[PDB]
């Protein structure tokens, strides 16, 4: 029902080949996945005493990387060096280079302790983890468990039944946002659920399309300052985005209640917005709709940049069209047929931050409809700075609101770093803004159906590996591992006393094995061999089969709304097969087709075996 | 052309060899046998059915005890059966699925088999630690194992699609003697009763006789028009029978150095896959791809009876040393004893 | 095929120089053999059903 249930360990046979065909059974690829790391970690710590010290050393460096001050780093660098460097050397147990030993020591004697001090040792740990150790990992239960977990991932088909909806959050142009819990893990998300009817009516199909594409270009790297996506899927009638949840309302809403903010409070919001914009700009996306309405607050008052529907990808093809809200657009943006890049947001930011301090856009003097005069003041008015402002604030705004891109902050040179280096932000530690350690100034209170058009929305569904694996790691991962270990332990003790099948796959030339089902459904365990496909019920050996010779072809087909393989057999006969998952399906197809085409190539060479007239 | 200057020379010997034989051909076996009484309707029935294999059966061979037999199947298993009761003595899962042949050692201590693995694997049927384990893999051939027969526990002979045959020291695991000459895949071999000689039959449509010890081809017999699939020694050691894709069996005499007799009929249209004689040599049993086994009067060339019990190719057969019974293996996955 | 005709010649050199026998003699002996062993061929000469494992035999060792 709702609980996550892992497949049995036998799924390894199918799964290992799936991954191996895709290049995904390598140390780099597994080690850098969250769940791959956690399972590789356990294996080294508990089941091989030659890789124990390596991973210990590794995790101790990774803790060291995150130490806030230079003094914490003098103390910890010395502990690491003592335990993982000097002692191992004295124990003759130190598998690392002379240059590694000297790089750290040479630095440590001079009391220079940068966060990346131990980088050469990181690369050499991986070097020592990457060969035999990694191979031994593949040969063990912990990779069997990786496969079980990977199986669940690549078989994700999200619907509404999978979530639990609480209450509404907002409305928009084609749809609305909602509060939801996700049943299996309990992780709380925001569900944006746009309607296809209204989309085709407003003809904003290019819009919904843009957002989903821009979201996936953004939703890697666990950025704290943009509302990112974890899933996307479709239903008969609507398009879901499962997004990071924000309950605290927007800065437009709060500006109106609180009134204008101090120079000190704007600063904090600015800091966070700048790191959001740094994130998108490093992935070649200009936001273009930076305004207070588009910045959201969580229960603690930390902020995120929200609606991505007007954002642009400027890597390949640079935008020139005027797009955005009128009192925040840049001179380049308004100018017809003029290319711009990320420079737009830096101007908007200057506009947006002035509004926090003064209650209106610099270039608007209470004009409602009249976009023109706003734009004309943008293209002539050097904005008047009240004497109230500090000179640090003054030059920041004067830098960001330069009319030429040639001069502006964050434009010619090094991007967000030019901004971060302003005297206005000189009190800040940018590491601490990122880690969200500065206290928020406001804590929010605690009380025409078309079959043709559907195919525009194929390639909409999506799951972000990195997002899903973190959801699992932080919620159910440990408890399900403990449970499905206990399940299996009793399966072993059951089979051992019920005459265990000394596995029928071993010591022959079996290509692959696993569960599938077949009507004449019936669940049976299959063994594919170079010249036949055996299968069996439980508590016996295989007592029936099909030969690679009598298989004419293998196709995918559809039965009772499910995808299943269809084998056309020699005697004009048919054979139908269900799999539990899309990977299994894909891999049987490939291996069956491989095997029979090669078997039938062989038999023809052998006069005793082939058919005669 | 040095190669011309020895090609016509290959003819002036191939003619000289036809000559010496034609000179010996003063009568025919059918003329000599024309007097003796017919054998009379040999109406054998099926007395046992062996169920167990899951796919085609490709080969079988009787133990010298006229009671146990091994069969070998597309299902990647040897099965050793007890024909008297129908029980299975061992069910041996193989390392390679693609076995084509199997053999039983005179002692009953070993069985051999092979196929597209290009390996003749020997199985100890009585491991000191009471188990059935592979005790040797004979590697050397560069084509598929098509047939094999033990001389004894330490010696075996093997035929192959690489066109060679070979005697093996099982202990050394080496070819003690190689037998080259054939120009096509070799399908079958029969060992003479005295195991001093053996014949082989190949897709070049010729059969050869070899000196086990000296490692040479003594005589080459031709006449078939297509692949020779099966070959069998006559009990007295002086003749042998073959079965071909050409729809005929033929009998060859060693000392006459030529064919004596052809067994065919205008209704019988597909190839023979297997042959052997009854104990006295009077009957020649042959298996067909038409699903039957025909029983021929070896001496008169008459069809004496049929065995119609299989729903696909009859792929192999054997006659028990005691002459008590015939075993037919089939692509239908069953063996029957008759 | 240089030294392929060489060994094909001398193989036939051997195959040619065996002393052969007349067919009538070969067929005579074949016929003789069968006749001398007809009594002992159970497919030609039935044994009692109780001696046949595949019909009526009861006791086996
Ligand atoms: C409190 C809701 C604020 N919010 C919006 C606001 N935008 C929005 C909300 C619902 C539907 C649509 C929509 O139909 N957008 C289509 C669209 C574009 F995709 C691009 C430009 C205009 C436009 F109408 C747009 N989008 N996501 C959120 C949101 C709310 C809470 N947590 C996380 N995210």
């Amino acid at each position: 029902s709702k609980k996550i249930l892992l497949p049995e360990p036998s799924i390894r046979s199918v799964m290992q080949k799936y991954l191996e065909d895709r290049g995904e059974v390598t140390f780099e690829k597994i080690f850098s996945q969250k769940l791959g790391y956690l399972l590789f970690r356990d294996f080294c710590l508990k089941h091989l005493e030659e890789a124990k010290p390596l991973v210990e050393f590794y995790e101790e460096i990774k803790k060291y990387e995150k130490l806030e001050t230079e003094e914490e780093r003098l103390v910890c660098s010395r502990e690491i060096f003592d335990t993982y460097i000097m002692k191992e050397l004295l124990a003759c147990s130190h598998p690392f280079s002379k240059s590694a030993i000297e790089h750290v020591q040479g630095h440590l004697v001079k009391k220079q302790v940068p966060p990346d001090l131990f980088q050469p040792y990181i690369e050499e740990i991986c070097q020592n983890l990457r060969g035999d150790v990694f191979q031994k990992f593949i040969e063990s239960d912990k990779f069997t468990r990786f496969c079980q977990w990977k199986n669940v991932e690549l078989n994700i088909h999200l619907t509404m039944n999978d979530f639990s909806v609480h209450r509404i959050i907002g409305r928009g142009g084609f749809g609305e946002v909602y509060g939801c819990r996700k049943a299996d893990t309990g992780k709380m998300y925001a569900m944006k659920c746009l309607d296809k009817k209204r989309i085709k009516m407003k003809q904003g199909e290019t819009l919904a399309l843009n957002e989903r594409i821009m979201l996936s270009l953004v939703s890697t790297g666990d950025c704290p300052f943009i509302v990112c996506m974890s899933y996307a899927f479709h239903t008969p009638d609507k398009l879901s985005f499962i997004l990071d949840l924000m309950n605290g309302g927007d800065l437009h809403y709060h500006l109106s209640q609180h009134g204008v903010f101090s120079e000190a409070d704007m600063r904090f919001y600015a800091a966070e917005i700048i790191l959001g914009l740094e994130h998108m700009h490093n992935r070649f996306v200009v936001y273009r709709d930076l305004k207070p309405a588009n910045i959201l607050l969580d229960e603690h008052g930390h902020v995120r940049i929200s609606d991505l529907g007007l954002a642009c990808d400027f890597s390949k093809k640079k935008p020139h069209a005027s797009v955005g809200t009128h009192g925040y657009m840049a001179p380049e943006v308004l100018q017809k047929g003029v290319a711009y890049d990320s420079s737009a947001d830096w101007f908007s930011l200057g506009c947006m931050l002035f509004k926090l301090l003064r209650g209106h856009s610099p270039f608007r003097q209470h004009k409602t409809k009249d976009k023109h005069e706003i734009d004309r003041m943008t293209l002539t008015m050097a904005v008047e700075l009240p004497d109230s402002f500090s000179p640090e604030l003054r030059s920041l705004l004067e830098g960001l609101l330069q009319r030429d891109v040639n001069r502006r902050l964050g434009c010619l040179g090094r991007g967000a770093q030019e901004v971060k280096e302003s005297p206005f932000f000189r009190s800040l530690d940018w590491q601490m803004v990122f880690l969200q350690k500065y206290p928020p100034p406001l804590i929010p209170p605690r009380g025409k159906l078309l079959d043709s058009d559907q195919e525009l929305y194929r390639n909409f569904p999506l799951t972000i590996s990195e997002r899903w694996q973190q959801e699992v790691a932080e919620t159910v991962f440990d408890t399900i591992n403990a449970e499905t270990d206990r399940l299996e332990a009793r399966k072993k003790t059951k089979n051992k006393q019920l005459g265990h099948e000394e596995d029928y796959a071993l010591g022959k030339d079996c290509i692959m094995h696993g569960y599938m089902s077949k009507m004449g459904w019936q669940r049976r365990y299959f063994y594919l061999f170079p010249n036949r496909l055996e299968w069996r019920g439980e508590g016996e050996a295989p007592q029936s089969l099909l030969t690679m010779e009598e298989i004419q072809s293998v196709e995918e087909t559809q039965i009772k709304e499910r995808k299943c393989l269809l084998l056309k057999i020699r005697g004009g006969k048919q054979f139908v097969l269900q799999c539990d998952s899309d990977p299994e399906l894909v891999q049987w197809k490939k291996e069956l087709r491989d095997a029979y085409r090669e078997a039938q190539q062989l038999v023809q060479r052998v006069p005793k075996m082939k058919n005669k007239p | 052309s040095e190669l011309d200057q020895l090609r016509q020379e290959a003819e002036q010997l191939k003619n000289q060899i036809r000559d010496a034989r034609k000179a010996c051909a003063d009568a025919t076996l059918s003329q000599i046998t024309n007097n003796i009484d017919p054998v009379g309707r040999i109406q054998m029935r099926t007395r046992r059915t062996l169920r167990g294999h899951l796919a085609k059966i490709y080969a079988m061979h009787w133990g010298t005890d006229s009671r146990l037999l091994v069969s070998a199947s597309q299902d990647g298993k040897l099965i050793i059966w007890d024909s008297y009761t129908t029980n299975k003595v061992h069910a041996i899962p193989l390392r390679s699925s693609w076995v084509m042949t199997c053999a039983y050692a005179p002692s009953g201590n070993y069985v051999a088999c092979g196929g597209l693995d290009n390996i003749c694997s020997i199985y100890n049927l009585k491991t000191r630690e009471g188990n059935v384990r592979v005790s040797r893999e004979l590697a050397g051939h560069t084509g598929y194992l098509s047939c094999c027969r033990f001389l004894d526990d330490n010696q075996i002979v093997t035929s192959s699609g690489d066109t060679t045959c070979a005697l093996w020291d099982i202990e050394t695991g080496q070819q003690t003697t190689t037998f080259t000459g054939h120009t096509g895949d070799v399908m079958s071999l029969s060992l003479a009763p005295d195991t001093r000689l053996f014949v082989s039959g190949a897709c070049d449509a010729s059969a050869k006789l070899w000196d086990v010890r000296e490692g040479m081809c003594r005589q080459t017999f031709t006449g078939h028009e297509s692949d020779i699939n099966a070959i069998c020694f006559f009990p007295n050691g002086n003749a042998f029978a073959t079965g071909s894709d050409d729809a005929t069996c033929r009998l060859f005499d060693l000392r006459a150095d030529q064919e004596l007799m052809t067994y065919s009929h205008d209704n019988i249209i597909c190839g023979i896959t297997s042959v052997s004689f009854s104990k006295s040599g009077r009957l020649l049993l042959a298996g067909y791809d038409d699903f039957n086994c025909n029983v021929w009067d070896a001496l008169k060339a008459d069809r004496a009876g049929v065995l119609a019990g299989h729903d696909n190719r009859v792929s192999c057969l054997g006659v028990t040393d005691d002459g008590m019974a015939v075993a037919t293996g089939s692509w239908d996955s069953f063996l029957k004893i008759w | 095929s240089i030294a392929q005709a060489r060994k094909l010649v001398e193989q036939l050199k051997m195959e040619a120089n065996i002393d052969r026998i007349k067919v009538s003699k070969a067929a005579a002996d074949l016929m003789a053999y069968c006749e001398a062993h007809a009594k002992e061929d159970p497919l030609l000469t039935p044994v009692p059903a109780s001696e046949n494992p595949f019909r009526e035999k009861k006791f086996f060792c």
